[PDB]
RNA sequence: GCUCCACACAAAUAGAUGGAUACGAAUAAGGCGUCCUUGUGGCGUCGCUGAACCAUAGCAGGCUAGCAACGGUGCACUUGGCGGAAAGGCCUUGGGUGCUUGCUGGCGAAUUGCAAUGUCAUUUGCGUGGGGAUAAAUCAUUUGUAUACGACUUAGA
RNA sequence: GCAGUCAAGCGUUCAUAGCGACAUUGCUUUUUGAUUCUUCGAUCGGCUCUUCCUAUCAUACCGAAGCAGAAUUCGGUAA
RNA sequence: AGAACUGGCGAUGCGGGAUGAACCGAACGUAGAGUUAAGGUGCCGGAAUACACGCUCAUCAGACACCACAAAAGGUGUUAGUUCAUCUAGACAGCCGGACGGUGGCCAUGGAAGUCGGAAUCCGCUAAGGAGUGUGUAACAACUCACCGGCCGAAUGAACUA
RNA sequence: GCCAGCAUCAGUUUUGGUGGCAGGAUAAAUCCAUAGGAAUGUAGCUUGCCUCGGUAAGUAUUAUAGCCUGUG
């Protein structure tokens, strides 16, 4: 019984969830497809939770249903066999990674068009380039990192030499409560696939220079009982 | 509970050669050669093809099986070195007394030199282990890179530097003098 | 010693008022018949209100395997008086006979828990037609295909004390 | 089977040596051990000089001289793990310990001679591999014993001038097996090999 | 430089005391004495499901 | 030369077909063929062609010979005797050193003293030219 | 009084009665042979105990006649080299000297009585005449670098 | 120490008997370092000299401490 | 500690327990052969370095135990079991991302925004996201877990017993 | 008179070889025949990885391997 790694316990009051979640995205689903007309896939693998709270209270009368993948797929259908309806799993495959896959009744093209017009400010997400380049200063570092006058910012906290140091591989020194440094480091170029550690340097001088456009891929009709694919973004 | 074998991979890139007669390895490749004895550990060798190597154990408990993943976790490191190298940067700081750094070539030796480490008349002296390369790196302050293929003479050598220097009967909180690993990874 | 499959029937002695009573049977390892009946008659009077003088024993006999070079796979219950309330144990052991069966399990529960013949019980032992109800992992050790293991240290007994050879253990 | 036994002690057990070698003695066979020095026993070093050193601080306490006498040497330790199995304060057991002869390594005349071993003595056979031992004269350089610097460079020129020997002896042996390959098929070594040689 | 070590002979007087206080101690656990729950039909047995079935 | 050169170490393996020579036992010095695997330390084996009855034994009452024939999983004994057949052990047995050498020395064993006094005759006929070759 | 040999008798005894028959290293690895790129190489082969190998016929081993081969082995000389861990042994050259069961012959054995272990493997001591060469210590005396007495330390033809 | 509280477990084939680890309350006299300190019936101590134990006072090496240095406190190996 | 039987020593040698008045066996004439008891079979030491299955590594293991003492437990040493749970609508471990909104919730204070403290501890939108598990800031920030999702592709975790 | 060897016997004892019998599920088995069944899936076949013919998943119940159960 020995010889074992002890599960780090900590007391909060929050709970897993288990199956009874699950199941019930299951029915609301499939209690949604009998509903509503039409049904989209949406790929939304990095997002963040007002951005989709925005898309959400756009409308609050189609619907929009998030989860596990294989959880909508068995809910839609994988097998032509196993189905809700019928060419549903002609739509099912496409789910990629993180879909949200939302209902409404409305038109083809308005979503069409606002799924496309819609686009966001984000950050650069590693593995996928930026469209900027950062050489910081050689002096002192700024909350901003070189993005605006110094003359506003602040030097950042003292707390974050440890991070820069040994997390960001950043060549660091302290001299008093201001960090500080000999020379100009460059972090990223443009068109440069970018690495986990130089997107947390620039998610920690709060830059947001990347555009979110969700893509949508399919789209399902439910009288016509077809599929129909566009890649739009 | 006695498993009736046990089974781990070793993945060989191309420009790598391996050769393994009883327990002892020869690891060639671009960067240089590596030798290692392992007639301690009592597993099983077996090739594939020219890019996998098996290591087996045959009856055995936790402890052989431990012993079967640490082999496999050395020999991924020999062909590491081989093919890429070790390279371990590391800073010296100092808030009154500037620390010299030099090297020293005794009887033909290569001896590390710390001189006035929080203000001493002693000099302190590293020797430097075969298959370890010393520079100063140059535009960076106060900074000294080690590099070879032997992950393990490189890391024993800067864990030697930064134990040598080590502070004596003050609060550490205050004085933070001393020479510290600020980096580890490949060539 | 070298167990034996024994079967045992009882017949609780007649009366006025009771003739032909109900004839339990029972199966028992043991080495001969004279265990094998006083471990009937142990088992009896905790199941019923049976004794040695009031009671007789019928028919003693021996159960021989059906199939004794067919190798097996038993499933085997056990329980203990000890220390608790009695408490189950499920074991497998891949043998030729129950009777193989049941000697290594008495070796190994005395090896493993200092548990004795007078302490322990057997319930069921039973033969496993289908695979993939196998459950215990060191019997799936030896189902799987195409199975083969060496033996790399081989040490040879020596008859003599000396020996001019420097010897080799290999295989 | 013999009237005098050599014994190499290289990857034997101090122990079971000591044990076969006084039943044999006392059954009246003349034996002589060398390389003690590369002599086994089971357990790690640290157990084994600790074992040694509670050994050690054991001495008459009014006078030193007469104590337990202990002596360094891998071939006393031997001796010593032997008479604490022969009834040496006997004339029998006297009489057994002078059939023996311990050296640290192989001196004249048993060099030019043939060696044996015990196979229910070997470390390899007897030994679960997985299993730390302990060296001789290791142990016995550890507690004081100034001569294994010694004992190491003459075998190394006892192991060359033995390799010279087998290198002739080995190149005379294939001249004999092919005349003796040559000579057979005859009706003389058929009929030898029907009778079985 | 290592200690002492404790002897494991027995010196009878102490086996002889051993015998007479576990003879004691048993009275007095005898005199102290003066003042089921069936575990089942246990898991992994793969043909559990034959035995509910001998019951009508 | 550039390619890995890792050793092999072959190893008489404990497989079904693996046949195996009784040392100790009612046989003594009988072979058999291994047809199933019950543990670690326990198989079952089958000899009909030289009489020895199928049965359970521990792998220290036998040693293996690096001789194997096709034979499947739990085969009955008349399956094993015609794969015997098929494979002809017996004769790779009869070639093989090793049994040459037992027969040699049961041979030795069964010589007369007139037998011996012929032998020893024989082999100064021998030494004689041997001596003369050299 | 001591000393080499041309040996009458005594001696073999914690226990002869064919031979103590020489690689190292490893053991989840090795030995032998062979080939070549000389290697942590390729190929073949062996083990699974010395139950081996070598010797081994003759009166406890005789006296003789041959055949074939120039091999084997013993004895004493002789050449040269090696070996210092306790070497004290190992190998080698040559010529003598015998024997040879490699093969074929001829004589003798007997009564130790139906078994009795049935005895077989240095010298000091006196014949031996080899037969010539010519040291020390201790006591006593003395010294005092020493000392209870012994001892120690020195000197003395 | 006495008397209690609680409850991790044990628990006549007891759910509402009993036992019960770790914690914890009261009594001991007081709240403002004024306590004048204040003893209350036992049927050994001192020389020479040797050794041993460690349960280490100092010396040696280390760890943790609001350990600035200096000094000190606690602890580990160590006779 | 008191009484009531019983057995033995005292008076009694022999074998064993290394040794022993009261433990095991067994009671005695002088001898021989055979078989055993109790206890034992690596050497001392007569007799298997026997056979078989497992477990165990102890920086002074153990080599009759006795919930007889130290005693009630502790241990990331090991083995075998029992119970309850998670899992191809993907479990455990790793990386990555999300981790929101009313809201800097109310008292308090020089300041305290989830995290010096006291007391509420609700709803919304959710796949899930505590009026917040910890680091941190003078306060914010940032990081983190709790919880969810993506990649990975089959077993895993906890409590107990021996 | 003293010490011994051998043969045939007697008493006590120990240790080998071999033969005839009776039982048990009138051993069980193995073995022979026959009816079914399945997988740690044989042949064959289908689709593919595809290093020259080795391969993964699907099929198929003895076929160019066999096994299990029952009955006799």
């Amino acid at each position: 019984p020995r010889s074992k790694r002890s599960k780090l316990v900590t007391l909060a009051q929050t709970d897993k969830k288990g199956r009874e979640n699950k199941e019930r995205i299951f029915d609301e689903v499939r209690e949604a497809l009998d509903t509503y007309r039409y049904v989209w896939v949406l790929h939304l693998d990095d997002v963040r939770t007002p951005v989709l709270q925005e898309i959400r209270t756009s409308w609050a009368g189609s619907k929009l249903i998030m989860g596990k993948r294989k959880v909508l797929q068995k809910a839609l259908g994988e097998k032509r066999e196993e189905e809700y309806k019928e060419n549903l799993y002609q739509l099912s495959k496409l789910c990629s990674g993180v879909t949200g896959l939302l209902f409404t009744d409305e038109d083809v093209n308005t979503v069409k068009e606002y799924f496309k017009s819609y686009v966001r400010s984000d950050y650069s997400r590693p593995n996928t380039k930026a469209p900027l380049t950062f050489t910081i200063p050689e002096g002192i570092v700024y909350s901003r990192g070189g993005q605006i006058p110094a003359e506003e910012d602040v030097p950042m906290i003292h707390s974050l030499e440890p991070t820069m140091r040994n997390k960001f591989e950043i060549p660091t020194k302290i001299k008093a409560g201001k960090i500080t440094i000999d020379s100009p480091y460059l972090v990223c170029t443009e068109g440069e696939k970018l690495d986990v550690r130089q997107a947390l340097i620039l998610k920690q001088f709060g830059i947001a220079a990347s555009e979110f456009k969700v893509k949508v891929s399919a789209y399902y009709d439910n009288d016509s009982s077809t599929v129909e694919s566009t890649n739009i973004n | 509970m006695k498993y009736i074998q046990t089974e781990q991979q070793i993945e060989v890139p191309e420009g790598v050669t391996v050769s393994i007669k009883s327990r002892i390895v020869k690891v060639v490749g671009p960067r240089g050669t590596l030798t290692k004895n392992l007639k301690h550990i009592d597993v099983t060798f077996t090739k594939v093809n020219n890019q996998l190597i098996k290591v087996a154990v045959h009856n055995g408990g936790r402890k052989h099986v431990a012993a079967l993943r640490t082999v496999k976790s050395l020999v991924d490191n020999m062909i590491t070195g081989v093919t890429k190298g070790y390279k371990y940067k590391m800073r010296y700081v100092y808030a009154h007394f500037p620390i010299n750094v030099n090297i020293v070539e005794k009887d033909g030796a290569k001896f590390i030199e710390v001189r006035n480490f929080l203000g001493d008349k002693k000099i302190r002296n590293v020797p430097v282990r075969d298959g370890v390369t010393i520079e100063f790196s140059t535009n960076v302050k106060d900074e000294i890179v080690l590099s070879g293929n032997s992950v393990e003479d490189v890391s024993q050598n800067a864990a030697d530097l930064q134990q040598i220097c080590r502070v004596r009967n003050k609060d550490i909180r205050k004085f933070l003098d001393g020479i510290y690993v600020s980096h580890k990874g490949f060539i | 010693a070298h167990f034996k499959e024994y079967q045992v029937i009882g017949r609780r002695l007649p009366t006025e008022s009771v003739p032909e009573p109900k004839l339990f049977r029972m199966r028992i390892f043991a080495s001969n018949e004279v265990i094998a009946k006083s471990r009937y008659w142990y088992f009896l009077q905790k199941l019923h209100k049976v004794k040695k003088a009031s009671g007789e024993i019928v028919s003693i006999n021996q159960i021989n395997e059906a199939h004794p070079t067919k190798v097996k796979n038993f499933g085997v219950w056990v329980r203990y008086d000890s220390r608790s309330g009695t408490h189950n144990m499920y074991k497998e052991i891949r043998d030729v006979s129950r009777v193989a069966a049941v000697e290594t399990l008495y070796q190994d529960m005395a090896a493993r828990h200092r548990a004795r013949f007078r302490s322990i019980h057997i319930l069921k032992v039973a033969e496993i037609e289908k695979t993939a109800d196998v459950k215990r992992q060191y019997v799936k050790q030896f189902l799987t295909k195409d199975l083969k293991f060496p033996l790399p240290h081989r040490v040879q007994k020596s008859t003599k004390t000396f020996s001019y050879k420097r010897p080799s253990t290999f295989y | 089977v013999e009237p005098v036994v050599v014994i190499d002690g290289k990857g034997h057990l101090v122990g079971r040596l000591a044990s076969v070698v006084a039943k044999q003695l006392l059954n009246g066979q003349k034996i002589v051990v060398v390389r003690a020095e590369e002599l086994n026993i089971s357990g790690e070093f640290f157990r084994n000089k600790l074992k040694y050193h509670d050994f050690l601080r054991k001495a008459t306490a009014f006078n030193k001289t007469r104590g337990p006498f202990h002596f360094r040497a891998p071939s006393r330790i031997f001796y010593k793990a032997l008479r604490g199995m022969v009834s040496h304060k006997t004339a029998r057991g006297k009489a057994a310990l002078e059939r023996l002869k311990v050296f640290e390594g192989i001196p004249p005349p048993y060099d030019k001679k043939k060696r044996v071993v015990v196979p229910q003595a070997l470390r390899v056979l007897r030994l679960k591999p997985g299993r730390k031992y302990t060296t001789l004269g290791k142990l016995s350089t550890s507690v004081g014993w100034k001569y294994e610097d010694v004992v190491a460079k003459l075998e190394a020129k006892r192991k060359v001038s033995s390799a010279e020997y087998y290198a002739k002896k080995r190149a005379f042996t294939k001249k004999v097996a092919s005349a003796n390959a040559t000579a057979a098929e005859s009706d003389v070594a058929k009929q030898l090999a029907a009778l079985g040689y | 430089r290592v200690r002492k070590r404790q002897s494991r002979r027995t010196s009878t007087k102490l086996k002889e005391g051993i015998k007479k206080k576990a003879s004691a101690h048993r009275k007095k656990e005898k005199k102290m004495a003066k003042k089921k729950k069936d575990p089942g039909i246990p898991s992994n047995f793969p043909y559990k499901a034959k035995i509910l079935e001998e019951i009508e | 030369s550039t390619d890995s050169i890792v050793k092999a170490s072959n190893w008489r393996l404990v497989e079904v077909g693996r046949v195996v020579l009784i040392k100790k036992g009612q046989s003594a010095g009988k072979l058999a063929a291994i047809v199933e695997i019950i543990d670690q330390k326990k198989v079952l084996i089958d000899g009909p062609k030289a009489g020895v009855p199928r049965q359970a034994i521990n792998l220290g009452q036998v040693v293996l010979t690096p001789l194997t024939f096709a034979l499947p999983r739990g085969a009955r004994t008349a399956t094993v005797s015609k794969k015997w057949a098929a494979a002809a052990v017996c004769e790779k047995w009869a070639a093989s050193s090793w049994a040459k050498k037992i027969a040699q020395r049961e041979r030795r064993a069964a010589l007369t003293d007139f037998e011996r006094f012929q032998v020893m005759v024989l082999r100064k006929q021998k030494r004689y030219t041997v001596k003369k070759a050299l």
